């Protein structure tokens, strides 16, 4: 009577923390013959211990060897808590245990093979510890074992072959091991199982065709192994299957035609598991089925239109793969199908209408296709209609301008089509548009001022259309981030209040019309990474007030009017990788400030009014790689010798100057691909080390009439 | 039995330019 409460204190010492009840409970009182008052425990009819329930205290120790005293243990509950150490094979002694839940420890080592003396047992957790080694055959011989979770732990080797000696199992969860080897073919002898997760382990070889023994199975995860072989599943047992993913394996051969016995399936899943071959008709067979994702693949074919007697079909993904054909105008029947991904495939044709009539349509993503077509006025019509993504194809005709209206817009992606017409006002009229990318296409006009009114605009991309016009003015708490309108015609000043949207990171307004001067208030920007004005007929100078945009990478000025100095303030763009000014107005001399940006790797400043002389602080510039172009600038003196320090130079353009010197210094680039000295006054031989593009690139010297030769 | 339902594969979202 008191020998239960005995082991019960034995077990107490190897525990590091326990809950005060315990250390208040446990304990020997010469009045007390029985632990049953005892903190965590519940006694028999007979008054031994029947439970030692744990759970969620927070208890750190080793579970004792001392455990298979308790010959009377119903249930041993230890899950969640601080465990350590080995779990005891000695548990293969609680003859009456019928729970037992290890769960969510730091248990380690090997899983006993002992636990086959179990007769009662029903349910066993492991999972969420440290467990390690193979897995024991006894394991699947314990008699009355129902489910069974091994999920996250270090387990090792192949799935026991007494896997089949199991015929009570009924969830079996083996997902997040180390688990390698075939799937026994003796799978298919465990005749209960429903819930079989395999997933995230090491298998390889086929999925056994035993698994079509199994008719009570509900759900199947074979995904993240390696698998290979055909995927032989479906046959008249798979009438009770909800669930099947597949995905991340590599197999050889198509989907399985057979799914179309499995009637109930709800979710059918196989992304990146090397699938060839057609979709089959079949899968319009499948009345329950609302995901469908065959996504990343190398499928082949067209979409069966079977597939449109898919009732309660809510995702189709079908992305990433070289399907073929028009899409059905069976799927605009679907009326519960919110999101249909076609990205990323061969398609071609129009859009039926009846696709464009949905009601239940949020997502409509069908980039990089041949698909082509009008954008019909029923689009304006979809008012659950969310993403539209329709960038890389062929459509053609205006946008049209209702779109928007019927509201709720939140992602656009025309980019690359053929779309004609001017940019619908009405866009932003539910005040949900994030993304409104037009680049790329035939467009023309200016830009709404409506637009610019849209403060949700994330990323605004209209490059490269025939649009004109002036800039919207944009607002305090516009969220706009990304801006590129670079190839059009637009003109007029640039707006100062762009300098008041606080998460711009990217300006590119290259090759357009803009006049006037680079207002200051773009030194408000401190996200901004990268600017290119390049390209434009900007004039005046570089307010030094741009020195505040600290988070700059890559600054582009070029081909404007801009003169002045360029400002030493701009020694604290300490992130600048890129600095381009060539062909603009800038005077001053050549900026002396530049080795203080130890990021820069590339420095254009071409045909300018600089003067002077090349600084030697030119020649500590850590990271100059890609060019150095000092042309053009009716620069005077000879190379200095700092000059030779740059051993990662790959280029050089030092042509079109009045400098009188030597060429001696040009023998220290070490890297130097290429250079062009031209219509120079060096006096002297070339170079040795200038040879092999001297041989290839001869013009590069011209302009110099006592160059000599070796 | 005890938890939560295992949530099937994604796939990749769409993305955007
Ligand atoms: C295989 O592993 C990948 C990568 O971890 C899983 O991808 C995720 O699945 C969840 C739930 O479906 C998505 O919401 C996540 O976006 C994905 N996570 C990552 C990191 O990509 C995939 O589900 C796994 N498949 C199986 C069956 O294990
Ligand atoms: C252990 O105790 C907790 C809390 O009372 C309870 O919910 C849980 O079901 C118990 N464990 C078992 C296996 O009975
Ligand atoms: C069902 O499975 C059988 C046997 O695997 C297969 O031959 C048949 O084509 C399948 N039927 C359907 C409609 O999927
Ligand atoms: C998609 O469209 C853009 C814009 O026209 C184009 O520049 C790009 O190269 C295209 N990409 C592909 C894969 O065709
Ligand atoms: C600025 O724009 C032009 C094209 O318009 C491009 O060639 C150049 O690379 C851009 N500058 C930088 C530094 O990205």
């Amino acid at each position: 009577l008191n020998s239960d409460g005995l082991t019960l204190l034995s077990l107490l010492k190897h525990l590091d923390r326990v809950p005060p009840q315990v250390t208040s409970t446990w304990k020997i009182n010469a009045s007390e013959a029985t632990p049953c008052n005892w903190f965590g425990i519940t006694c028999d009819d007979s008054k031994n211990v029947a439970s030692l329930n744990f759970t969620r205290s927070r208890v750190s120790g080793q579970l004792g060897p001392e455990i298979g005293e308790l010959k009377s243990l119903q249930i041993l509950d230890l899950s969640t808590n601080n465990f350590s150490g080995t779990i005891p094979s000695t548990l293969g002694n609680c003859t009456k245990l019928a729970t037992l839940d290890l769960s969510e420890n730091g248990f380690s080592d090997k899983i006993p093979d002992t636990l086959d003396s179990l007769k009662r047992l029903e349910v066993l957790y492991l999972y969420i510890n440290f467990l390690t080694g193979e897995l024991p055959e006894s394991l699947f011989r314990i008699p009355k074992l129902q489910v069974l979770y091994l999920d996250y732990n270090n387990l090792t080797g192949p799935i026991p072959q007494s896997i089949g000696d199991a015929k009570e199992l009924v969830e079996l969860s083996m997902y997040a091991n180390q688990f390698s080897g075939n799937i026994p073919e003796s799978i298919g002898n465990s005749s209960s199982l429903q819930i079989l997760y395999l997933h995230r382990n090491k298998l390889v070889g086929s999925l056994p065709e035993s698994l079509n023994l199994l008719g009570n199975l509900t759900t199947l995860f074979v995904g993240n192994n390696s698998l290979q072989g055909p995927v032989r599943f479906g046959s008249p047992n798979c009438k009770n299957l909800l669930t099947l993913d597949l995905s991340y394996n590599e197999f050889e051969g198509g989907v399985p035609p057979a799914l179309g016995n499995c009637s109930s399936l709800d979710a059918l899943v196989i992304v990146s598991g090397n699938l060839s071959g057609t979709i089959p008709s079949s899968l319009g067979m499948l009345k329950n089925l609302t995901i469908l994702n065959l996504s990343e693949n190398r499928l082949s074919g067209s979409i069966p239109a079977e597939l449109g007697n898919c009732s309660s079909l809510n995702l189709l993904k079908l992305n990433d793969n070289q399907l073929v054909g028009g899409i059905p105008s069976a799927l605009g029947k679907l009326r519960k199908l919110e999101s249909l991904e076609l990205f990323e495939n061969r398609f071609s044709g129009e859009i039926p209408i009846e696709i464009w009539k949905s009601q239940s349509l949020t997502q409509l993503l069908v980039y990089q296709n041949n698909l082509t077509g009008e954008l019909p006025v029923e689009m304006t019509e979809m008012k659950k209609l969310k993403i539209a993504t329709l960038f890389n194809n062929s459509f053609y005709g205006a946008i049209p301008p209702g779109l928007g209206v019927n509201s709720s817009l939140e992602e656009v992606d025309f980019i690359g089509n053929k779309l004609t017409g001017e940019i619908p006002p009405n866009l932003c009229h539910g005040r949900k548009l994030r993304i409104l990318n037009l680049g790329s296409n035939l467009l023309h006009g200016t830009i709404p001022a409506s637009i610019g009114h849209c403060k949700t605009i994330r990323r605004f991309i209209l490059r490269e259309n025939n649009l004109s016009g002036l800039l919207p003015e944009f607002s305090q708490d516009h969220s706009l981030s990304f801006l590129d309108f670079n190839s059009n015609n637009f003109e007029g000043p640039i707006p100062g209040s762009l300098g008041s949207c606080k998460n711009l990171s990217s300006i590119n307004l290259s090759r357009n019309r803009f006049t006037g001067q680079i207002p200051p208030q773009l030194g408000n920007l401190q996200n901004l990474g990268y600017m290119n004005l390049s390209r434009n007929l900007l004039e005046g100078s570089l307010p030094a007030q741009l020195s505040n945009c600290v988070s700059l990478e890559r600054f582009d000025v070029g081909f404007n009017s801009l003169n002045g100095s360029v400002p030493s303030n701009f020694s604290n763009w300490k992130g600048l990788t890129t600095l381009v000014l060539s062909e603009n107005r800038f005077s001053g001399g050549i900026p002396q400030f530049l080795p203080e940006l130890k990021k820069l790797s590339t420095l254009q400043i071409a045909r300018n009014a600089f003067g002077g002389e090349i600084p030697s602080s030119i020649g500590l510039i850590e990271d100059l790689i890609y060019d150095l172009d000092l042309s053009g600038n009716g620069l005077t003196g000879e190379i200095p010798a700092k000059l030779g320090d740059l051993i990662k130079l790959t280029r050089l353009n030092i042509s079109n100057n009045n400098l009188t010197g030597s060429l001696s210094v040009l023998k220290g680039l070490t890297s130097l691909l290429h250079v062009d000295v031209s219509n120079n006054q060096f006096t002297g031989p070339i170079p040795d080390n200038l040879e092999g593009q001297l041989l290839s690139e001869p013009s590069s010297f011209s302009g110099n009439p006592n160059l000599c030769i070796p | 039995k005890q938890r939560g339902k295992e949530k099937v594969s994604s796939g990749r979202p769409g993305q955007h330019n």
